[PDB]
RNA sequence: CGCCGCAGGUGCAGAUCUUGGUGGUAGUAGCAAAUAUUCAAACGAGAACUUUGAAGGCCGAAGUGGAGAAGGGUUCCAUGU
């Protein structure tokens, strides 16, 4: 099914490490962008506007060890566009990430 | 399309800055329409543009 | 117009000109050079390609300072690029060619490069500002491009 | 500046009035010679002589 | 896809009431026109019964409008069309002999119904009258019948215009360089498909080539000339305006705003006149067209001498033959050319009819 | 609004007006336009009425 | 319709000045339409009262 | 233009020669002073750079703020390309 919809967890400190301070953040969106595109197959990731504050809530260096997000293959509703799919990555609050497993998310 | 007229006019008549003007990005078209600073006026009574409020700077900490 | 290399049988070859192009005409070149005799749908899927960094045109003349790539060893060679702006002109002139290949009535499925030439156009000058109040050329270097397309198959 | 003369203001109208690009049917007139204003000045390339 | 049509039988009565208004008020305009009257008390004593009938009737339906689609305009021996004189603007006394050209439309449900028709007043009953104004009028009326005998879908646009060329130079005439016929839907008298007579190089390149369509409304318009060919301004105040509900623009004047919402609530998406202002129309009026607001509807002049005659009314398209709903009051009978038509298609038409 | 000529006083252009158009002004102000052009702002007497005073003039 | 002065010697100074000022009043009512966007008609107007004015001037020096 | 005479501002590889044009260098040096950008949308054929909104930042009142003198002279302001 194309119209799946699942929660992830991004190890954003893994993928960050090593980037300096005034990339860190910026980068961190390419991987998160990245992580979409190969979980989701979908060359067009729309990354919230929510999850964008949450990787910069606490600067451009100290960016968040982990994320929660949550990636929805939709259509395009664009016929005119190349691609007839599209992933809108979402943000998840959790007070915790232990034991956070990849789940699927029902309509 | 290019509101820059409008953010203008809008500072000079709520008397603030470019900083505390709010323009809906919704309603982009009925601001692109407003070419005078009367128009402008018609727009904040109507509610599609807000003076921003200003950035807390509390003393609470010095006191 | 007078072109260089009229087409053995005119019936069945179309013509694409421009001149004057803001490209650069050794980057420019070097695509041409690499499309030539290619087949029209797979010059256009490889001009496509080039744009994509999925495949590179090698350098073999205006090499002086090319780097090095993986995607060279396609071709005799080890220096290749991906001038993305002559990979655009030459796909626009790739459309108007086999565009009028429709308007004379033989069939686009079957074209193949067999002319293209790119010539120096006559150069736009600009200044560029230098150490001790000296003034430099800061010329451009346009081109025009002529193609032939052939049925054959 | 603010504070001018008025043979400088006189100056600076004839200048303004003159830099203006040529008429258009002035090429279709009988021998014109005339492709566009060699006149033609910008504030920021050259200065005026005052 | 939400746009009314003739599909209604309905609009097809309203139709037919509204145009026999519009005969109506002709009628009572051409037995009115009488030697030493003024053109401007002419066209407000037209539209005034105009406005009141179109009050009197549909009285059970007022959400909508009707009223004045096209200002009265009488144009005599130099004007070509659009001419409304205003109270403070010169008059024109009308005299013995006179050919004029009055043009007319009424509304309902923004559906319009358009006609004029061009006559000599002051004539004598019985008598002949000759020269050569007589035959552009007859040229233009044997253009009228050549419009109601050939409009149906079926048939390319440029054989109107044709046809028009092949009687006016049958007669040593020519059309009025640049005049558009224009096909009529709800609220619109600017439909973009359009009919052109007496075109050159530049005005073909800009028409389009389609072919009439089924059930729908045309207003076919010749206007012909007995001189050359040439329509220009003479210094004349342009009177007559249409809103163009395309556009918008931030007015900055009051009254400019005020003029221009009374458009809004009177005439609304159809032309007007500045007669039913004035002293700040006049002013409102000419802000709002350097804006393009409103597009003028120019007063056109020829060379002092020659002679014009317009004939157009509403045509209504059916499959089972095209029905006309507004009519001139002319007559052959009074009227003879010193010039006849030589083509067999041309006296084939004018025999037939649907 | 007037364009008036570029040696014409205030006085000059108050008697000009008053001739010319019949009615009578309250004050006039000038200044010079950057094309070279003097331009006098014309205000009217309370009872006379610039609306209808450009209608006659023709300028409406 | 034209002013010539051949015809303009016989008249006196009064009415001289009299048809100086019309054509002022004149040219002025077409300085007007100038502006007014007006027409071609009147434009060219404009250089003919100029030089009737000219012509009267020259017969009244 | 040939032949008979006549008269020269009459023959170029140079002169760090004069003027104009063009190469290799070379798609090379380089586009590294003053911390920094990101997400979404709109217009648009086309957006890292335009505009709007949301964030994160900088100037930190001896300002990257608000106004003037000299100097500039229409750069001011709308619309359009
Ligand atoms: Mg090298
Ligand atoms: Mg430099
Ligand atoms: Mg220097
Ligand atoms: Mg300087
Ligand atoms: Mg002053
Ligand atoms: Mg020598
Ligand atoms: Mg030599
Ligand atoms: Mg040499
Ligand atoms: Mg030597
Ligand atoms: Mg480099
Ligand atoms: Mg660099
Ligand atoms: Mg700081
Ligand atoms: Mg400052
Ligand atoms: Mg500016």
């Amino acid at each position: 099914n194309e119209v799946v919809t699942r929660e992830y967890t991004i190890n954003i400190h893994k993928r960050i490490h090593g980037v300096g301070f005034k990339k860190r953040a910026p980068r961190a969106l390419k991987e998160i962008r990245k992580f979409a595109m190969k979980e989701m197959g979908t060359p067009d990731v729309r990354i919230d506007t929510r999850l964008n504050k949450a990787v910069w809530a606490k600067g451009i260096r100290n960016v968040p060890y982990r994320i929660r997000v949550r990636l929805s293959r939709k259509r395009n509703e664009d016929e005119d566009s190349p691609n007839k799919l599209y992933t809108l990555v979402t943000y998840v609050p959790v007070t915790t990430f232990k034991n956070l497993q990849t789940v699927n998310v029902d309509e | 399309s290019m509101l820059r007229l409008q953010k203008r006019l809008a500072s000079s008549v709520l008397r603030c800055g470019k900083k505390k003007v709010w323009l809906d990005p919704n309603e982009t078209n009925e601001i692109a329409n407003a070419n005078s600073r009367q128009q402008i006026r018609k727009l904040i009574k109507d509610g599609l543009i807000i003076r921003k409020p200003v950035t807390v700077h509390s003393r609470a900490r010095c006191r | 117009v007078r072109y260089s290399l009229d087409p053995e049988n005119p019936t069945k070859s179309c013509k694409s000109r421009g001149s004057n192009l803001r490209v650069h005409f050794k980057n420019t070149r070097e695509t041409a050079q690499a499309i030539k005799g290619m087949h029209i749908r797979k010059a256009t899927k490889y001009l496509k390609d080039v744009t994509l960094q999925k495949q590179c045109v090698p350098f073999r003349r205006y090499n002086g300072g090319v780097g090095r790539c993986a995607q060279a060893k396609q071709w005799g060679w080890t220096q290749g690029r991906w001038p993305k702006k002559s990979a655009e002109f030459l796909l626009h002139m790739l459309k108007n060619a086999e565009s009028n290949a429709e308007l004379k009535g033989l069939d686009v499925d079957s074209l193949v490069i067999e002319h293209i030439q790119v010539n120096k156009a006559p150069k736009m000058r600009r200044r560029t500002y230098r150490a001790h109040g000296r003034i430099n050329p800061y010329m451009s270097s346009p081109c025009h491009i002529e193609m032939i397309l052939t049925e054959k198959e | 500046s603010s504070h001018k003369t008025f043979r400088i203001k006189r100056f600076l109208a004839k200048k303004q009035k003159q830099n203006r690009p040529i008429p258009q049917w002035i090429r279709m007139k009988t021998g014109n010679k005339i492709r566009y204003n060699s006149k033609r000045r910008h504030w920021r390339r050259t200065k005026l002589g005052l | 896809q939400q746009e009314q049509t003739i599909a209604e039988d309905l609009v097809v009565t309203k139709y037919k009431m509204g145009g026999d208004i519009a005969n109506r008020v002709l009628r009572s305009l051409v037995e009115a026109s009488s030697s030493g009257v003024s053109v401007l008390s002419l066209c407000e004593k037209g539209d005034a019964m105009i406005m009141e009938e179109t009050g009197k009737i549909f009285k059970k339906e007022k959400e909508m409008k009707k009223g004045i689609a096209f200002p009265t305009s009488i144009s005599v021996n130099n004007c070509v069309c659009h001419f409304s004189p205003l109270k403070s603007d010169q008059d024109y006394i009308l005299k013995e002999g006179d050919l004029v050209k009055i043009d007319l439309g009424v509304h309902v449900d923004g559906f319009i119904a358009n006609v004029a028709h061009t006559f000599v007043v002051d004539v004598a009953q019985g008598t002949q009258v000759t020269g050569r104004k007589a035959d552009v009028i007859k040229a233009a009326h044997l253009c009228a019948e050549a419009a109601l005998r050939l409009v149906k879908p079926g048939n390319q646009n440029t054989q109107v215009t044709e046809a028009w060329n092949k009687v006016a130079h049958s007669f040593n005439c020519t059309p009025i360089e640049g005049m558009l016929s224009h096909q009529l839907k709800q609220h619109v008298i600017d439909g973009e498909k359009t009919i052109i007579q007496n075109p050159t190089d530049q005005q073909k390149k800009d028409h389009e080539k389609a072919e009439f369509e089924v059930h729908e409304v045309y207003a076919v318009d010749v206007l012909v000339s007995s001189g050359e060919g040439k329509a220009k301004d003479a210094g004349q105040r342009t009177t007559i305006y249409k809103r163009d509900p395309s556009k918008q623009y931030g007015l900055k004047m009051k009254t400019s705003r005020a003029f221009f919402s009374e458009v809004e609530r009177r005439f609304d998406a159809m032309p007007f006149t500045l007669r039913a202002f004035e002293k700040k129309a006049r002013m409102g009026v000419v802000e709002c067209a350097k804006h393009e607001l409103l597009q003028p509807f120019n007063v056109l002049y020829e060379k002092e001498g020659e002679f014009v005659a317009q004939f157009k009314f509403t045509v209504l398209l059916m499959p089972n033959g095209p029905m006309r709903i507004t009519s001139g009051p002319f007559e052959p009978d009074l009227y003879k050319s010193e010039m006849e038509v030589q083509d067999a298609e041309l006296k084939a038409l004018l025999q037939s009819s649907a | 609004v007037f364009i008036v000529d570029v040696k014409a006083n205030k006085h000059q252009i108050k008697q000009a007006v008053k001739k010319l158009y019949d009615i009578d002004v309250a004050k006039v102000n000038t200044l010079i336009r950057p094309d070279g052009e003097k331009k006098a702002y014309v205000r009217l007497a309370p009872d006379y009425d610039a609306l209808d005073v450009a209608n006659k003039i023709g300028i409406i | 319709a034209k002013i010539k002065a051949r015809d303009l010697r016989g008249k006196k100074k009064e009415e001289l000045l009299k048809q100086l000022d019309d054509l002022k009043v004149e040219l002025s009512q077409l300085r007007v339409a100038k502006v007014t966007g007006g027409a071609a008609s009147k434009l060219s107007k404009i250089r003919v009262v100029r030089k009737s004015i000219a012509r009267v001037l020259t017969v009244i020096n």
